[PDB]
């Protein structure tokens, strides 16, 4: 079911793109200019796209435009990997990042909820108190003093958890090791912490704060002092600090009424709101 | 009896900020202000151990790149794996 | 030197045999005879060899006989690897073994000394108590967890001392390890143990025992109740219950004015008299 609807909106989204692209006459552009795009990136290789959401509401009558602007976090692999074999079909080390513009509908800080998780909105305020540049693994290869030493492999995603339980080495899963520091591909970031605008804020409130990070290729776009428009989607990351908060705290106290007996390693949960972007643009 | 050596123009200089994951394990030519700096620690360069249990010492070895050596077991019958650097003998390197 | 005259040794001996055989003429055999003796073996590929000691003593005039049969410990790989040579010339897996024949002079128990050692020397007897066939490895594939666990390699020789110390895997010299059961290449053996003539006893005493090891081809030859002669080569087994013999021991403690410092595995030896052979004939 699951599988087949996201592959379902893969096939679909690859039918989209393929297909034509803008309606206009030789007065205008024709014909293939999603097709243009990869050609004329082609001509620089520097491995991302610039597509539209404008386009996307035009075709499915927002029946796609509405499957995709809910869940995004379910949706980050089909929409990856159908385009990949796009590519394979009409040009050849590859690594895909995928933008988006044109929302129509931007809200501000205190429009967020945590039923807002996975979903698209735009973000507009005040950057202040950029970072560095700092890179991102994403690639463990980490395997045990068993021959196999050689798993590139899981961490991709926000945890440092490197070994994989099944191998075939002679390792076990409870064998784990330090991951290859010369073998992987990585990407850099930087961490901006965005104020919000002053032009909204109501009355006995002062401007609130909210932490970003740009991955990739949106890294040194940022600028102190400066209104920005954001990529829709939003990510949570787990806090420490907010104990004796109070409030009734979540665990993680696992079952025991399985696999019968003849000691407590349990773990709580306490997340804050984070967010992510990957196109930023710098109007205002 | 070792010389390490100098190289003088390697013609693209990056001056910051460009660093990128293409950039690891190569040789860049920077350029910059002298900030502040510390002062001139001693850093190993040959390292010889003691074996407690066996008597006399280990013996020397090399000064590896950001890593201890930590020899397990030897000249012990490979066995009795407690070891310790001793203080004499080990000839060092000016680090800062 | 002696790497020199010992493959002195090995080049005129290669010399010999690829020489003339027998001065004979067409009444008889003519020439060729230890080269009709492989070839014959190319028939029937039993990969060992009769060879003659009367016909050495023949061109050197007896100095090379007089270089061989004093010590044969010190020349056991260099009348191998030579012959080897020989064969890879005439012939194409190939394991060998040399056997002698026609010793001139036969001695007794009596007539064997501890200077008699590495020489050859010819005793007969009376055979009793037979054991049965076990094998012998002579080809240890033992080598620690670290990855070349692959060293086909030494304890050929009579010691249990599987493991070389400078291999170039991660292992140590320490590191040792059992060895493997599967790929090596074997021989088998009995253990006879031989009584002294009753034709040669003296007055007030018993005859005498003494035991010996046929190997490989020899196996099986022997006959308990028989009169046999034997290969002239000796060897000496390390024994254990000579303790309170009386006696000076002799003792192994190593040096310690060496390596300056900042405990005692030292070890002792007390041997026998053993005797080895490879050429039984049963004539008595």
């Amino acid at each position: 079911v699951d599988d087949v609807t996201g592959e379902k909106v893969r096939e679909a989204f690859e039918q989209f793109l393929e297909d034509f692209s803008v309606q206009s006459t030789d007065t205008g552009e024709v014909e293939k200019v999603y097709r243009a795009q990869i050609e004329f990136m082609k001509i620089y290789d520097l491995n991302t796209i610039y597509i539209d959401y404008q386009h996307l509401s035009m075709r499915e009558n927002g029946a796609l435009a509405m499957a995709i602007s809910e869940q995004y976090y379910r949706f980050l692999p089909f929409l990856q990997k159908g385009l990949r074999r796009v590519v394979r079909k009409y040009a050849p080390e590859r690594v895909f990042q995928i933008s988006f513009f044109n929302l129509p509908t931007v809200h501000r800080i205190r429009d967020i909820r945590s039923e807002k998780i996975g979903s698209l909105l735009s973000i507009s305020g005040t950057v202040t108190r950029t970072s560095e540049v700092r890179p991102e693994l994403y690639k463990a290869s980490f395997t045990c003093d068993m021959c196999r030493a050689i798993v590139d492999n899981v961490e991709q995603s926000f945890k440092y958890t490197e070994p994989t339980f099944c191998p075939n080495p002679s390792c076990e899963n409870r064998a784990f090791w330090t991951l290859n520091v010369t073998r992987s591909r990585f990407l850099d970031w930087q961490k901006v912490r965005i104020q919000e605008n002053a032009n909204e804020i109501p009355t006995g409130s002062m401007p609130r704060t909210l932490d970003v990070i740009l991955r990739g290729d949106s890294v040194e776009r940022a600028k102190p002092g400066d209104r920005c428009k954001f990529t829709g989607v939003e990510i949570v990351v787990p806090d420490v600090t907010q104990l004796g908060l109070p409030g009734v705290k979540p665990s993680s106290t696992l079952d025991t009424r399985g696999i019968s007996k003849t000691s407590l390693g349990v773990r709580d949960l306490t997340y804050k709101i984070s967010f992510l972007a990957c196109h930023v643009i710098s109007i205002g | 009896s070792e010389i390490h050596v100098r190289i003088s123009d390697f013609p693209t200089i990056y001056s910051l900020r460009e660093l990128r994951e293409s950039n690891l394990s190569s040789l860049v030519r920077v350029t910059g202000v002298v900030t502040r700096r510390t002062g001139v620690f001693p850093q190993l360069k040959y390292v010889k151990f003691n074996c407690l249990k066996c008597g006399s010492i280990l013996g020397p070895f090399f000064q590896d790149s950001n890593e201890e050596i930590r020899i397990s077991f030897c000249t012990n019958c490979k066995s009795k794996g407690p070891f310790r650097v001793n203080g004499e003998k080990t000839v060092y390197r000016n680090y800062q």
